[PDB]
């Protein structure tokens, strides 16, 4: 029968390991750098959008930094097309808990349900995962600015500064050196390409092949403001910075 | 819907996938549980290869099921919260129904079958946690440790220890663990359980967690410092 | 509208004795003013030494009838022929009954036996299924004219001894076989008298250690 | 890769046989039966000194008059005895009356082959159903993953099972008291265990008409115990 | 070899391994043995016992009062087969009014077992089946394989050694076909009979399993010491 | 019917009456009232029912597999609590039920549950319930006591059910008495209406009205 | 839950020495009109059984179509079909019975009263009656709606009791039937003249008649009869 | 027919519930609790259909609970009736509603605010300052319309509340067989065991 | 019984130049007792305003649901959604309650952002979209309102002066309902700013 074909995605290597997960990690691994790093007054998203083209329309594209709501953001790292129906159904937990409590969900509560959903795949339904790695920018009142992670093992950790995609260890590195605990938005900005300057493959970092965003407090008076930066925005702060 | 049977015999007798579910949990970061005369305490290994981390928001390893009961792990992490889920939604429901708040063997015995459930049931694997489940029962001073696995088993310790190098740490409390006279205070008893870390875990720094769970939901988790003057008094006393 | 209900008339009747146990039920079977039949068999014997009747709705009683039936006999497969005593049939049929506690088999149930020491048993049921013991039970249409004169002459309601003057009951002597039947044709002579749904015939089933007998007596045809 | 309900070329399920061979890995479990009463025993085995072993649980009740001993994948072995004792109540239910330890046995045995692609494997533990009833006496079944059941005078099963029957079969006769059957069952497990048999390491149980099943105390194993050791130094 | 892994597989010959490795756990199972007269049908059963403490299996189980088999193979298996019997017997009582017909039996057993060897995921019956019966057509007996062939026979034998049995009742066909009205003859007919296939061990009290069904003859099961009379 | 049951020193008194009626016929004399639920628990009918047999049988049973389970017998709140629930699934299906379920444990004492066919469950000291609810209550409010003895306490009882018996209609027959203690509840005796009503008129001077 | 639409009146048979007569109008009336005067509402099962049905037509066309259904089913894999294993009166009838009372237990019954009139293979007579309630009875005479009322009254005259049935021939009983035929044109308006009659005999087998009519009618008396009282002329 | 009252003043809420429990013709208890606390600074009176009434109380009392033992955070009172609000919503299309109208008096421990919300059956809610349902507020408004002030202290409430007590005690037909007083403030909830 | 006239309160919308207005009664009421002299019943989704007269539960029920639905709009859109669309989304949701309807009377008011034309509609409680030029009324007192609108409006009324008409529309219409009053709500909207303001009117 149909059993010949099955390659069973939801097993157990001799070793303890969950086979699809980690090849899904693998296809991450090749995928586009995507930072992310939180400050006192606010958080960076910055990711590198994988060898483009000339004639890609840059201005109404968007395959890395996606909003979930008014308060939470995140960077893709995998699969495009995976992530964006994960998205979509973070989008709907957002306002089901708002539609609920009449309050905006709090960060951890949207990524623990996205987390639990990718940990289905791992564990029943004989589906292949989500090929996707989130960063997790957003902000509540309760704790305040957060950066999460999760991956296709349905695993999720908090962050003060992290990266998800290609050449991780070295920019993981980087972040650690150079990070403290009181920075503020604007040097946490220039940390993050920096970060991306010096561990892409391509042989200079331009503003064509970057998608930024900001979570500030920076909007008039106690209110967070998502700024998801437009192309001439990162030439601007490129420029700003002193890396082009 | 995906009925496969992935859980099942080999001609040796052994189901595979429950086994290699067991070396999942050697993999994980260790925990460690012991109880003391008037008190149990739950000890968790976290691994310092990820710094630059968030501690106030990162998922904590020692998880309240309810008011009077925790449930630490080790394993896949994902796997955990699944376990966890259910242990808190019946643990509430059993309080709706039974106006008794669950004891910690039943909670125990739940969450156990579950993991069994996931052993013969088509389309699923099992999952690769373990799990060290400590508390009082209501109204009682008799503190209660079990630790559950993969398969299913489940069982009572005076103090056991699951994850990597978990053979170390079980060797440490094998010997230094007394039945006849449990560590009478909360101190002897937290002591003990850095002590029996420190056999594995590396520095004593942000690599050791604490929880400690007293009679009457008096649940309390150690701060960085508390456990660091544990670890300086430790190493003084060992220079000798 | 569609009523899926109906009455079948008829009277039945159970009588437990010291060391064995009666069921009689008349044969009549109508609706409304009409007689369907003058001879339709009401009490059955349904093996493991136990008869049942089921009275009123005689589609719901014949139903019931034929599932208890069957319930004995997969008792039998299931549990290595062992023998169904009276109070485990009773409760079994409480089951049966209640099982369509919200569409009721419109009857009144009787079953009658011995119990596991031996002595007469009669247990009555409710059509949703309630059931109880009982000494002496009538059920059915002309119910209302025989539990009061069973009440009399069989457990000695309201009966003193002379002389005494109200001081001294009746002493509660047991009845032999030949002393019920007595009691029962009795009864239904008298209720054919007064009901127009009872006559035609009155069949009686004995039961007792040595097993199921039966008695068959004329009753008034008008 | 292959069916899970398939047969092997000489007849058999190999699922069926292969979770024979995970029951042989068990603990050993003991159970005799006597005109006096069953009497159920089992080994323990506790993987490390600081497991409380009070709280392993392979000796079971399932009613008032029949209670069981398993041994194997106990896990697997929870949700039959949750099956048997709904069974058990389930019939006092529909006929007010004790059921019969055979139809209670026929019950379990029920689940055992319903697996396939229903739960996905065959049980991974053999049980010792011992009880009861007013028709048959006092009975001892021995129920495995198969769905076959034979009824014994006294059976062995687990680790220790070939050497301990071959034990059973010179030492059971039809007029052993329950007293005997207590130390035999001891004796036994003593012979086949690894550790040395003590009341913390080994559980006995019992069921009489009388006073129904009953967990031996580890205080009044510990006398039974005592008691061997004396009538084997007697010869 | 590669077209023996599930049931849904022919081999290059045409043939169903699976069917078949379900028929060897037929000849693995212990000996029984059918036959019958025009009045009269008998099932005799050479029960087998684990060891000297076990009991000795069951192998014959009672269908209806006109009806039961015997089994040889995975008692398990039987008695799946013999309650769906049961219910078929049952549903033929209790809306006809009406004894299920023998031949009629045998169909909707055939039929049963068929959709186990031709559907996906399942398994065929592991056990063999003697059907004895009294309807309005007087005395049957059957033999019941699970790759769905069911035969009206004279007599038959099945399990291991039933060859033996079989080859005893093709000479004796002529003779207790004729016992009528005798059912203690044709017993000894199907004693002597089983006692083709023995090899070592013979016919005890808790050893011997015998059935009869007939024409004022309920099906009635005869175990222990009411089959000393026969040994 | 007169069901009632209250709280004391002594533990837990029971006491209810034994008519059933159709109408204005009277079906039955002998019924037993009290489902004798185990041998730690009592519960009791009332409300055109006997329904309360299906259900508190069936309670019963999910007691004896709640102490399987658990190696512990089941509370009384536990216990009413899986009834309330049950009925609670059935409300609005039919007639009309009430019971006490009574029983007491070590942890909570002596402990009575009223439960009720529209889902209500009420924990208390007295309870009457049925058609004579009201006339027993007369009885048991201005005699009740806590420092009752055991003697006393179930003569209350059974002069409580008496009253209701003599006034209401639907209740009568005899008088089935209990007592719950945590070692478990006894059996008082089956007293008849007809004979009791003379012995405590006389006795008591009670009921002055009636001829006698 | 429906109402009958076109419905077919009185059924009425009755047991003899040696088998059962029964008999049916040809009538399939829509309310007060009399729609239909072909109806054929005795339907035979095989060579020794007779259904008769009363009650709505479009409900005994399904009830035919099932007992067609019936006999092609008992002749699959039926070597004696027309022997020893052919379907008898009994069941037929019981399971006509099962239908009407599961039907009723829908709460969507087929509108009919059925009587189910044949002789056995053991050549007893089977007489027996089942209706839109699932409810059965048998008796020495069976008769459905007005047959009820005023065949039955008739037919019990000849036979009383079981006892009588011996000592009922073919020729008393036909001849009964017939009568009590008669007096139902007389008195139900809901009635034809035009009738079926079937006898089922143990020893001459399965006789149906169709065509017959009610004959021998008194109206001369009706000229006599002026007005309702004092009126003369 | 029960009275349930609710009055948030400066620094707490404080909620009054009747004791009676009348099931036809008799009044079966005089000391019965019409409250369920949800968290530890959120209280819930409610009064209804028989049965639906602590059914629905209990039901949203275990999902407050297990957000609580979820999160290891309480939630504020704001949160809890907009969930309780949608429970009602969802209730009244169903096939058999919750036929339960309550008060939610919780203290914000983050704006340190009290809050009174009033609930019926259908999911209808309003944040008020004094609420009441049934035939409570036909008697109770008209002298809290009067008296009440948003600076007024706890034991200014309680008076207010003592004088609403006395009035339904004056003109209702039925006896409630006096109130339950319970205060929620940034302490917790407690209960006034002398009114 | 009725449900559309348990609670109470009315709704009114006009068109002006380069302008439209919505206003609302603020009270809640249990039939004949007041509850909330503070229910308002005017809501917005970025510049589409959403006015919902009826059963208040079904009120609180819809404005939740239109935030949802606007707030997903927006985040797949990239931009906010205009009165026009909400309109068909208003329909478009009502009617899939065709046989189990929300028992409301919604009134969406706003500027189209690109057009700058001012937009009005109103709606049954199943989803019928009327669609005026002139003038929307809504509630218990909707006959009184179509009274008043339709003598005192005139088209191209200037913001100030709309709101002088919209408000005495309302306030004259809610004092011949008994179950409508107890203050009052009006929006002045422009293409790019919005003013609030509370009508002083008799509270009884
Ligand atoms: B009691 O009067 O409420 C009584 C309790 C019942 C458990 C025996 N109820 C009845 O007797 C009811 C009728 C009734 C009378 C008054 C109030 C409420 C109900 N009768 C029955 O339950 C009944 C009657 N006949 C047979 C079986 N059961
Ligand atoms: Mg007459
Ligand atoms: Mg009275
Ligand atoms: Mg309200």
């Amino acid at each position: 029968g149909s059993r010949r074909y099955d390659s069973r995605t939801t097993i157990f290597s001799p070793e303890g390991r969950l086979y699809q997960v980690e090849y899904a990690l693998e296809s991450i691994s090749h995928a586009g750098t995507a930072i992310g790093i939180m400050a006192s007054d606010g958080i960076v998203l910055a990711a590198e959008r994988k060898v483009t083209s000339t004639l890609l329309e840059q201005d109404t594209s968007t395959e890395k930094l996606y909003k979930l709501n008014d308060k939470i953001a995140v960077a893709v790292a995998g699969l495009t097309a995976d992530a964006e129906i994960l998205i979509n159904t973070a989008r709907i937990h957002a306002q089901n808990y708002l539609k609920t409590y009449n309050e905006d969900i709090p960060v951890e509560i949207l990524v623990r349900r996205l987390s639990d959903i990718k940990q289905g795949y791992t564990q029943h339904g004989g589906l292949r995962p989500f090929g996707v790695s989130f960063i997790y920018a957003g902000y509540d009142d309760r704790y305040g600015y957060q950066l999460y992670t999760s991956n296709p093992s349905g695993n999720y950790t908090g962050w003060k500064a992290i990266s998800v995609g290609a050449n991780t260890s070295a920019a993981q590195t980087l972040l650690q050196m150079d990070y403290k605990d009181d920075m503020k938005v604007d040097d946490a900005i220039e940390l993050a390409l920096k970060t991306l300057s010096k561990t892409t493959d391509s042989s200079a970092l331009t503003y064509d092949r970057l998608e930024f965003a900001t979570i500030r407090k920076g909007a008039n008076d106690g209110e967070v403001y998502q700024k998801i930066f437009k192309p001439q925005e990162i030439k601007d702060i490129l420029v700003k910075t002193g890396i082009t | 819907g995906y009925d496969r049977a992935l859980s099942i015999f080999s001609p040796d007798g052994h189901i595979f996938q429950v086994e290699y579910a067991l070396e999942a949990v050697k993999r994980g970061t260790c925990a460690v549980g012991v109880k003391g005369k008037n008190c149990v305490v739950l000890g968790c290994e976290r691994r310092s290869t990820l710094k630059l981390q968030d501690t106030r928001i990162t998922p904590s390893k020692v998880s309240k099921i309810d008011s009077h009961v925790v449930l630490s792990f080790s394993g896949l992490n994902a796997d955990s919260r699944i376990l966890i889920e259910k242990a808190r939604v019946e643990a509430q429901s059993h309080r709706l129904t039974l106006e008794d708040p669950v004891t910690v063997e039943y909670l125990t015995r739940y969450v156990a079958g579950v993991q069994q459930r996931y052993t013969q049931s088509g389309g699923v694997r099992p999952f690769g946690v373990s799990t060290l489940i400590a508390g009082f029962d209501p109204r009682d001073d008799e503190p209660k440790l079990y630790q559950t696995e993969p398969s299913g088993i489940y069982s009572s310790w005076s103090a056991q220890t699951i994850g990597r190098n978990s053979k170390t740490v079980r060797e440490f409390l094998e010997k230094n663990y007394d039945r006849k006279e449990p560590p009478a205070t909360v101190e002897e008893c937290v002591k003990l359980t850095v002590r029996s870390l420190l056999e594995v875990v590396q520095t004593g720094a942000k690599n050791i967690e604490i929880t400690v769970v007293k009679p009457d939901s008096d649940i309390v988790a150690l701060s960085s410092e508390e456990i660091n003057q544990y670890v300086t008094q430790i190493e003084q006393e060992k220079q000798e | 509208q569609f009523n899926p209900y109906g009455d079948n008339g008829g009277t039945i009747l159970g009588i437990a004795g010291e060391d064995f146990a009666v069921l009689a039920g008349d044969t009549r079977n109508i609706t409304d003013y009409s007689i369907n039949s003058r001879y339709e068999p009401k009490v059955f014997d349904c093996g493991d030494n136990i008869v049942m009747s089921a009275n009123g709705f005689a589609a719901d009683g014949d139903a019931l009838v034929k599932r208890f039936k069957n319930s004995v006999k997969w008792y039998h497969f299931d549990h290595n022929d062992k023998k169904l005593s009276i109070n485990s049939a009773a409760r079994n049929i409480q089951h049966l009954l209640y099982g369509k506690r919200f569409f009721p088999y419109y009857v009144h149930t009787i079953i009658a036996g011995l119990d596991e020491d031996g002595k007469g048993a009669v247990y009555s049921f409710d059509p949703v299924g309630s059931y109880e013991r009982e000494q002496c039970r009538a059920g059915g249409a002309a119910a209302s004219l025989i539990m009061p004169f069973l009440d009399n002459q069989v457990n000695f309601k309201n009966q003193y001894e002379p002389g005494t003057n109200g001081k001294v009951k009746k002493p509660l002597k047991y009845l032999s076989v030949e002393e019920v039947i007595k009691l029962v044709r009795d009864s239904f002579t008298s209720a054919t008298e007064r009901h127009i749904q009872v006559g035609d015939g009155l069949e009686i089933l004995i039961v007792t250690k040595d097993g199921v007998r039966k008695e068959f007596y004329e009753l008034k045809r008008d | 890769d292959r069916g899970v309900s398939t047969f092997s070329p000489e007849g058999r399920l190999f699922q069926v046989e292969y979770s024979l061979e995970a029951i042989k890995l068990g603990s050993t479990a003991i159970g005799i039966a006597t005109k006096e009463g069953v009497v159920l025993g089992v080994e323990k085995r506790a993987t490390s000194p600081l497991l409380e072993s009070d709280s392993i649980e392979k000796i079971v009740e399932i009613d008032r008059h029949i209670g069981c001993a398993m041994s194997g994948l106990t896990a697997d072995a929870r949700s039959m005895i949750e099956h048997a004792r709904t069974a058990a109540v389930t019939h006092n239910l529909y006929y007010d009356e004790d059921i019969n330890v055979e139809s209670l046995t026929q019950s379990v045995c029920d689940l055992a082959l319903r697996f396939g692609e229903l739960m996905s494997r065959p049980f991974g533990v053999a049980l010792l159903i011992a009880g009861h009833d007013a028709d048959d006496g006092y009975q001892l079944f021995h129920a495995e993953p198969s769905g076959t059941f034979y009824r014994y005078n006294a059976k062995a099963i687990g680790s220790g099972s070939e050497g301990a029957q071959a034990e059973l079969l010179n030492e059971w006769h039809s007029s052993l008291t329950l007293k005997e059957a207590e130390l035999l069952v001891l004796k036994i497990l003593k012979q086949v265990m690894e550790e040395k048999l003590d009341e913390n390491n080994a559980q006995l149980s019992c069921i009489t008409k009388q006073d129904g099943f009953k967990i031996y105390d580890n205080e009044k194993t510990a006398e039974l115990i005592k008691e061997l050791k004396e009538k084997e130094a007697a010869e | 070899n590669n077209y023996d892994g599930d049931t849904v597989t022919f081999s290059p010959t045409g043939r169903l391994f699976q069917v078949e490795y379900a028929l060897e756990a037929i000849k693995q199972g212990s000996v029984t043995v059918g036959l019958r007269s025009n009045t009269h049908a008998v099932l005799v059963a050479l029960k087998r016992n684990a060891d000297e403490l076990s009991s000795y299996q069951k192998k014959i189980i009672k269908c209806d009062e006109h009806m039961g088999l015997s089994l040889a193979g995975l008692a398990p298996d039987a008695r799946v087969l013999s309650n769906y019997l049961r219910q078929q017997c049952n549903y033929s009582s209790l809306v006809f009014n009406r004894k299920l017909a023998v031949e009629r039996a045998g169909h909707l057993l055939c039929d049963k077992a068929q959709k186990n060897t031709q559907s996906y995921g399942g398994r065929p019956y592991g056990v063999g089946l003697l059907i004895i019966g009294y309807d309005k057509s007087g005395a049957h007996l059957l033999e019941f394989q699970p790759s769905g062939n069911v035969t009206e026979l004279y007599g038959t034998a099945i399990g291991a050694r039933s060859q033996g049995a079989k080859t005893y009742l093709e000479r004796t066909l002529d003779t207790f076909i004729k016992i009528d009205g005798n059912p203690d003859e044709l017993i000894k007919a199907g004693v002597e009979a089983i006692s083709q296939s023995l090899r070592d061990e013979s016919l005890t009290v808790d050893n011997l399993s015998i059935a009869i069904v007939g024409k004022d003859t309920p099906f009635t099961i005869y175990d222990g010491e009411a089959v000393a009379k026969y040994i | 019917t007169t069901t009632l049951a209250f709280r004391f020193q002594g533990g837990i008194i029971v006491a209810v009456d034994s008519r059933a009626t159709a109408g204005n016929w009277v079906a039955s004399q002998t019924v037993k009232k009290v489902i004798e639920i185990n041998p730690f628990l009592l519960g009791t009918m009332a409300g055109g029912a006997a329904d309360f047999q299906f259900w508190e049988t069936w309670l019963g049973s999910q007691c004896r597999l709640h102490e399987l389970r658990e190696k512990e017998r089941i509370s009384v709140a536990a216990a009413s609590k899986i009834l309330s629930n049950l009925v609670y699934q059935y409300k609005g299906a039919g007639l009309s039920m009430g019971t006490m379920i009574c029983g007491y444990t070590r942890k909570e004492g002596p402990t009575i549950y009223y439960v009720d066919s529209d889902g209500t469950r009420l924990k208390g000291d007295i309870f009457c319930v049925g058609s004579g609810q009201t006339f027993a209550y007369g009885v048991l409010d201005s005699n009740y006591k806590w420092d009752l003895s055991v003697e006393d306490a179930l003569y209350l009882g059974k002069r409580s059910i008496l009253a209701a018996a003599h006034r209401d209609a639907y209740s009568g027959g005899s008088v089935n008495l209990y007592h719950v203690t945590e070692d478990g509840w006894i059996y008082h005796g089956n007293h008849d209406v007809g004979e009791l009503f003379w012995k405590v008129k006389e006795e008591e001077g009670s009921f002055n009205n009636v001829i006698g | 839950t429906q109402q009958p639409i076109v419905t077919g009146t009185s059924v009425i048979s009755m047991k003899y020495d040696n088998g059962v007569i029964i008999a049916a109008d040809n009538l399939g009336s829509y309310g007060s009109l009399l729609r239909f005067n072909g109806v054929e509402r005795l339907i035979p099962v095989g060579d020794n059984t007779v259904v008769g049905i009363s009650g709505d037509i479009s409900d005994m066309q399904h009830i035919e179509r099932l007992l067609k259904d019936l006999v092609t089913e008992n002749a699959y894999d039926n070597p004696l079909a027309d022997a020893e294993e052919a379907l008898e009166p009994s069941y037929i009838f019981e399971y006509l019975a099962t239908v009407m009372y599961q039907r009723r237990s829908k709460m969507n019954p087929l509108w009919n009263a059925i009587i189910v009139a044949g002789v056995q293979s053991n050549g007893d007579q089977f007489l027996r009656y089942v209706n839109l309630l699932g409810v059965t009875y048998s008796s020495p005479t069976l008769a459905t709606g007005f047959g009820a009322h005023m065949a039955n009254p008739l037919l019990r005259k000849v036979v009383d009791r079981e006892s009588d049935i011996p000592k009922t021939t073919v020729q008393v009983a036909e001849e009964a039937i017939v009568n009590a035929m008669r007096v139902l044109y007389y008195r139900d308006a809901r009635s034809s003249r035009n009738f079926s009659l079937a006898i089922i005999d143990k020893n001459t087998g399965l006789t149906f008649k169709k065509n017959l009519q009610v004959e021998n009618m008194k109206w001369d008396f009706a000229k006599d009869i002026k007005g309702y009282g004092t009126q003369k002329i | 027919m029960d009275i349930i009252l609710g009055i948030r003043v400066q620094d707490s809420v404080i909620l009054a519930s009747s004791k009676a429990v009348t099931r036809g013709i008799s009044v079966l208890k005089d000391s019965d609790d019409k409250t369920r606390q949800l968290s530890p600074h959120t209280l819930m009176s409610f009064a209804g259909e028989a049965g639906d009434t602590v059914q629905f109380a209990e039901y949203i009392q275990a999902n407050i609970q297990l957000y609580s033992i979820r999160e290891d955070y309480e939630l504020s009172p704001q949160a809890v009736s907009s969930f309780v609000r949608q429970e009602l919503a969802k209730s009244i299309r169903s096939r058999r509603p919750y036929q339960v109208n309550v008060l939610i008096g919780g203290y914000d421990k983050k704006k340190n605010k009290p809050e009174l919300y009033q609930i019926d059956y259908l999911g209808t809610k309003v944040e008020l300052p004094y609420g009441a349902h049934g035939y409570s507020g036909f008697y109770t408004f008209s002298l809290l319309d009067h008296h009440y002030r948003p600076d007024m202290t706890t034991e200014e409430g309680l008076d207010l509340l003592k004088l609403c007590v006395q009035e339904l005690e004056k003109r209702m037909p039925m006896d409630f067989k006096g109130v339950i007083v319970k205060i929620v403030d940034k302490d917790g909830i407690r209960q006034v065991d002398d009114f | 019984s009725d449900p559309s006239s348990i609670n109470g309160g009315i709704v009114v919308a006009m068109t002006g130049k380069d302008c439209v207005a919505i206003a609302c009664d603020l009270r809640l009421g249990s039939q004949s007792l007041g509850v909330s002299n503070k229910f308002e019943k005017i809501f917005h989704y970025g510049h589409v305003f959403l006015g919902i007269t009826g059963l208040a539960t079904d009120v609180t029920t819809l404005n939740e649901m239109f935030r949802y639905k606007t707030n997903l709009y927006k985040l797949k859109e990239e931009r906010a959604i205009e009165p026009e669309t909400f309109t068909q989304l208003v329909s478009s949701s009502l009617y899939e309650r065709r046989f189990g309807p929300y028992f409301v009377g919604p009134v969406v008011a706003g500027i189209n952002s690109k057009s700058g034309k001012p937009f009005i509609a109103g709606f049954d409680l199943i989803g019928c979209i009327d669609e005026a030029k002139d003038f929307i009324v809504s509630g218990t007192a909707s006959d009184q309102l179509f009274g008043m609108c339709e003598s005192l409006y005139e088209p191209n009324l200037e913001p100030e002066d709309l709101f002088e008409t919209i408000s005495q529309a309302l306030l004259n219409a809610a004092d011949r309902d008994a179950l409508s009053g107890w203050g009052a709500v009006v929006y002045i909207i422009k293409k790019d700013e919005v003013v609030k303001r509370y009508l002083k009117m008799r509270q009884d």
